[PDB]
């Protein structure tokens, strides 16, 4: 809940299921996976997993950072009583579509956005696929989609600062994120920065009124029913092949459906770090899904 | 053996269709003409247009209509026929609708074997650029080439491109090369490059045969007109028509 | 003073318009006394100057800017339409004002502009 | 020995015109026949890390593979440890991280009064029996363009002997690029390249670079 | 048998004016000329490696094929081995890398007081009935210009005797260029060329050049 | 006959004064004459191969064609064979290469 | 002496040059004609052309011959002698120690002639 870890990339690839897909942002599980993997070669895995299972530990989906932090569009808002002007239908529907298109507010604007003021997206990057080849057949020809960052747009994450985490992130900035990292993408420059009060004021992990989740997260089996009934969410599917040195073969980890940031619920829930390993796999395969929230009004 | 080896996608959409279905009959009278029946009949009009008549616009063209409806039309084919299909479809749609409704479309251009997902996605982006104008536009091969449908049809497709075609189908390799210069100069519009434009234009005029010397005089000065307008519309259309032409001849 | 970044091409155009034309030709329109053949050896030197302004430094090319001036007056001496050009277009003054690689390259471009608009408005 | 990350940095100078080449629809636009891969936002030429990695790897296979390998899974453990091997549990990721190299001296050139950062090269072909010519235009990034180069080496499970050998392989790799070309029409004079101000730096952990830096400045 | 890279270096001296060129619509705004191919940054003449390779190859086909080949795909295994063949799996990658050659002696020329690196040659044609003359200007890189020449040869999987044959072919190629022209208006005296200071150097691996250096100083 | 190259060499001696080419580029400042084609670097006269080929060809057409020969495309196969013919598939590339000739005897004359 | 800012000198000389003011159109009306100069200009240029592949030490015969024909022609026509005065050519000749100096003088001649033709000299 402590600092803004601001990664600034030029080239990155954040595959949304295919090598010819790419995204502006990545989620908590991806960088958690990446952190785990860096700890493991540094020696310090056991110690990092120590830190991760602390309630104090906080990780959030990455977000746009452009001369200041952005946040996810609160899913579910604005409500009906704040959104129904007297204007003609063509306008209502244009701005309704403008509201669906919207991804990330700047912090400054989030309360406005909730109160009914209209915003549209900004250009944080351009994504394009390029085709590469391997000169041994016409059977290797492929496209990789990269996110190319523009307009002084970094990504950031909120995390709780610790000596170890700081070390792991500093090392990660030469390992890259997502991506075909070996092959050119993902590297970044890190800047750990104080968190503006205007935001940190509104962060909780326990709260019994309406909140938006900042992390793509899965409630504990006990809290789930409640968060789904009075919730407003988009379910995203975490899937992929578990990266590991355990075995030559590649096994799909277990598909996991989580609530996207920021889905919004009537109250905070406790989240999990899920073990999604293939059944009977040598080691745990960890999907980080533990929410940090943002309060509303 | 003429023409670029690419296949194209088109995605096109009725404009503010939702708004039409719900309140398009409210303007005239004062909403007395907004009934359920009226709207039903509207729905049938668009079903008919998009699910029956659409196939006829496709006839004799090398392409396939994968999705078709007032909501969304998706068609993939060879490129010249896809642009012909889009244009035939639209102008039929404007007449059918009596000018009271429009389409936006975008048209993707890809090398053989690019996957379906990719084309659909990139052409969807192009269509949204097109909806990005005042929603009457068409976007072809790049978000930069985005024109009100009306003036792409009237101006790019069957004026500038016909003029270009006419002069350059007469020219030899050496002259056809100047198209590249013209392209460049269009991308680098600045004061001094107006000078350079004039120079290579008269150079071309020199290399052109005496049969077309008179027509080409007219054309050359018209071009420099487009390039000199403080309004950039005509030189944009110029860039895109020169492109169409080059794709059109390439071996 | 004479040659500004905003300035040069508009000046060049104006000069090519004010240039001496053959009004004694009943058959010809505004038809130029001047002819690209007269300029060729001159603006070849201009271009070699610009081309070298990139690979060498200002002082190293002083010899070249000398020989340019000479050739200019020489040709203005030998051809009437040349003298007319380098008159209306203040060319020799424009050389005098070159202290700088920025200024120099601007002059080379100035010649380019003059020639472009010469050919455009009726040429050799 | 302890974990550390060493950054190999240089400026790649184009000794002759370079052509890698456009696939991205933005960079695929047919305003020229055979375009070059460009960074979409600046429309400058870019040297993709995938190019550097690929070429350096296939060069180094000619030196360091005991047996010539059909598939890259069959490469020697010495290459697999550096470039990665998808079918070997030990090397699933190599110890090298390439970075897309970007045009450094754009400003230098803008100041010199260069206009485009690519030339259009005209070539042709002569029919061997009819002698008729079929001409051809293809783009190159202009020679004496420079690109900021960055490669990361990770020290993890290597014995100091092993990191030494790895460094040998990296120096051979760079030299081999210098005595070859970066993928283009290389046989016909294209991709010649130089690494200037070649330098190693420990950006993480402790490793001592003095003797490596010496060895890089001498090869 | 092992791996190694040998660099053939020389200085190409132009014995006569050379004209390669041919970007007409990308030409200088200057005046009429058939322009010559130039390095964009320095605007100096360049000898593109494509030109060297092409001409040397088609010359060598006349010697080394001993059956006329319709396409370059149909050249002998000896030529395919060296210059590459796209339609033969074995020779898809050729053992030779030609390099764009650049003007070396700019300083020598600046000393000799030259005011341009290219001449404009004025020629004409006479109508054979009317006797009318039609004149023509065409650009050449000036005569005593010199260019740095570089060619790279790769030894992998070849009998040392195969390396021998390859060297024979390279030396024949260069001599044939000397007794021909570098593509221009060659029949009318253009593109005469000489290789000075021709030497081999092993820049990667180990190979013994001493005997070759002797032999190629002999044959030029 | 397997491939071979025969080099015809001589010295051209000028029995009278010779005047070929040139333009107001190569000119000297205050030259009033019709100047001659010169090697740019040495400013010496040069005999351009284009000239030699031209003259020899047009003279030889009078001997070896036994035909009108309105344009050089129309010359006989024997001349086209040697000097080359742009409009014949067979002779597109000629068997003769003329060379710019340069002044030998500057020292003799000095 | 003269070097490296010598065009301005050459001009400054030439505007001072002698005028046949009698002529009905006698603008500046130079008394001099390129015809009068010709021989010694062909000489000066042959000297420049020659100094490139020969050495300052071993040329000086031809520099005597140049001075000679300067004086001879200075005698044979009045406007030439006048030129040689107002442009201090004869002072300049004796001043040539280096090949650098010599080449400078050749250039100087070039400049004089250029500005002569410019300012209404008759060739």
């Amino acid at each position: 809940t402590y600092k803004l870890y601001i990664m600034t990339f030029q080239n990155a690839h954040f595959g949304s299921g295919t090598l010819d897909s790419s995204k502006l942002t990545f989620s908590a599980d991806r960088i958690f996976s990446a952190l785990v993997l860096e700890a493991l070669k540094m020696g310090k895995l056991d110690a990092f997993l120590a830190e991760a299972n602390q309630d104090k530990f906080t990780l959030t989906d990455a977000f746009p950072f452009q001369f200041g932090p952005f946040l996810p569009k609160p899913i579910g808002y604005p409500k009906h009583d704040q959104i129904d002007q007297s204007v003609d239908v063509k306008e209502v529907r244009r701005q309704a579509k403008l509201s669906k298109k919207l991804q990330f507010l700047a912090l400054e604007n989030v309360d406005d956005y909730l109160n009914g003021e209209l915003f549209e997206n900004e250009e944080h990057a351009v994504i394009d696929t390029v085709t590469k080849n391997q000169p041994h057949k016409d059977d290797n020809l492929y496209q990789v989609a990269t996110t190319r960052f523009s307009n002084d747009t970094s990504l950031y994450v909120i995390a709780n600062e610790s000596d170890l985490l700081n070390e792991l992130m500093s090392s990660l900035q030469y390992s890259g994120l997502g991506g075909k990292r070996s092959s050119g993408f993902g590297r970044f420059e890190l800047d750990i920065q104080n968190i503006p009060l205007e935001l940190s004021d509104r962060l909780t992990k326990n709260h019994s009124d309406k909140v938006m989740s900042l992390t793509t997260a899965l409630p504990v089996d006990a809290d789930l029913e409640e968060a789904m009934e009075d919730g407003h969410y988009l379910l995203t599917k975490s899937s992929g092949f578990a990266f590991s040195h355990a075995t030559n073969e590649n096994y799909r980890k277990q598909d996991l459906y989580k609530f996207a940031s920021g889905s919004t619920f009537s109250k905070t829930f406790e989240g999990q770090i899920v073990d999604v390993r293939p059944l009977d796999f040598p080691h745990a395969v960890l999907n980080y899904a533990k929410p940090l929230f943002f309060k509303l009004e | 053996g003429l023409g670029i080896k690419r296949l194209a996608v088109v995605r096109l959409d009725v404009d503010d269709l939702g708004a039409a279905f719900m309140a398009g009959f409210s303007q005239q009278g004062n909403g007395q003409y907004s009934t359920l029946s009226r709207s039903a009949t509207f729905s049938r009009s668009m079903s008919l247009f998009f699910k029956v008549y659409i196939n006829q616009f496709a006839s004799d063209k090398k392409l396939s209509i994968i999705y078709a409806g007032g909501d969304d039309v998706f068609a993939i084919g060879s490129w010249q026929d896809i642009i012909a299909f889009t244009v035939e479809l639209r102008e039929n749609f404007i007449k059918w609708t009596n000018g009271k409704l429009t389409l936006s479309a975008g048209i993707g251009l890809f090398a053989d074997k690019t996957p379906i997902s990719l084309m659909a996605h990139q052409t969807g982006e192009l269509e949204e650029a097109a909806k990005g104008n005042e929603k009457d536009s068409i976007s072809l091969f790049s978000s930069d080439y985005t024109f009100k449908f009306d003036r792409f049809i009237t101006n790019v497709y069957d004026d500038k491109l016909e003029q270009i075609r006419y002069f350059f189908n007469h020219q030899d390799e050496r002259g056809k090369n100047f198209i590249y210069k013209l392209i460049e100069l269009l991308r680098n519009h600045d004061r001094m490059n107006m000078a350079r434009l004039a120079y290579y234009l008269t150079r071309l005029e020199e290399l052109t045969r005496e049969t077309d010397r008179d027509k080409f005089k007219t054309f050359k000065n018209l071009f420099y007109s487009w390039y000199t307008n403080k309004n950039d519309k005509d030189r944009k259309e110029a860039e895109l028509a020169l492109l169409l032409y080059i794709y059109e001849i390439r071996k | 003073t004479i040659l500004t970044d905003e300035n040069y091409v508009d000046i060049a155009e104006k000069a090519i318009l004010k240039l001496e034309r053959n009004t004694r030709n009943r058959k010809n329109p505004d038809a130029f006394f001047l002819t690209t053949s007269k300029l060729r050896n001159l603006l070849s030197l201009t271009s070699t100057l610009f081309d070298e302004s990139k690979v060498k430094e200002y002082d190293a090319l002083l010899d070249r800017i000398a020989y340019l001036r000479v050739q200019f007056v020489y040709q203005a001496g030998r051809e009437i339409a040349v003298k007319d050009l380098i008159e209306k277009a203040q060319i020799l003054e424009a050389l005098k004002e070159i202290k700088d690689r920025e200024t120099l390259q601007r002059f080379c471009r100035y010649m380019e502009a003059l020639v472009a608009y010469f050919k455009f408005y009726g040429g050799k | 020995m302890t974990f550390a990350k060493i950054k190999f940095s240089a400026q790649i100078r184009l000794e002759t015109g370079l052509h890698i080449g456009g696939s991205d629809a933005f960079a695929a636009i047919g305003a020229i026949d055979s375009p070059v891969i460009k960074d979409p936002i600046t429309n400058l030429p870019i040297i993709p890390g995938s190019s550097l990695k690929g070429k350096m790897r296939t060069l180094l296979a000619k030196v360091y593979n005991e047996k010539v390998a059909e598939k890259p899974s069959d490469d020697s453990d010495i290459l697999s440890r550096l470039f990665g091997n998808s079918k070997d549990k030990r090397f699933k990721m190599g110890r090298l991280i390439f970075r897309d190299a970007f045009l450094s001296n754009a400003d230098e050139l803008d100041s010199l009064g260069v206009r485009s950062y690519t030339e259009v090269k005209f070539e042709n072909t002569i029919d061997r029996i009819t002698a008729e010519a079929n001409p051809r235009q293809i783009e190159r990034a202009i020679r004496n363009s420079t690109f900021d180069f960055e490669l990361i080496y990770e020290i993890t499970d290597e014995n100091e002997n092993q990191v030494e050998e790895d460094f040998k392989v990296i120096r051979d790799g760079l030299k081999l690029l210098e005595l070859d070309y970066l993928g283009g029409s290389g046989s016909r004079g294209y991709g010649k390249v130089a690494f200037e101000n070649l330098k190693a730096t420990t950006v993480f952990g402790n490793y001592d670079v003095k003797t490596l830096n010496e060895l890089l400045t001498a090869e």
